[PDB]
């Protein structure tokens, strides 16, 4: 319980990085999170949206 | 431009539409800023036989 603030800062940075990485696995309303799969399954006019 | 297509292919002449008459004969860009004008002409372009 001595090295508390430094450990908290390191854990916050690690959680921020992990969240920034995991945000790439969300649909955000789309059909999927894979650009290649989207472009292969839909024509460009529909996949642009 | 001026050409003669069939009735079921008039919808294919539009930005984003794909098919047979819009991919091998006449293709419109996705940023086409214009007006498509078409009308039926089954009175002088269709002879007997």
């Amino acid at each position: 319980s001595a090295l508390g603030k430094l450990q908290d800062v390191v854990n916050q940075n690690a959680q921020a990085l992990n969240t920034l990485v995991k945000q790439l696995s969300s649909n955000f309303g789309a059909i999927s999170s894979v650009l290649n799969d989207i472009l292969s399954r839909l024509d460009p006019p529909e996949a642009e949206v | 431009d001026s050409f003669v297509i069939r009735g079921d292919e008039v919808r294919q002449i539009a930005p984003g539409q794909t098919g047979k008459i819009a991919d091998y004969n006449y293709k419109l860009p996705d940023d086409f800023t214009g007006c498509v004008i078409a009308w039926n002409s089954n009175n002088l372009d269709s002879k007997v036989g």
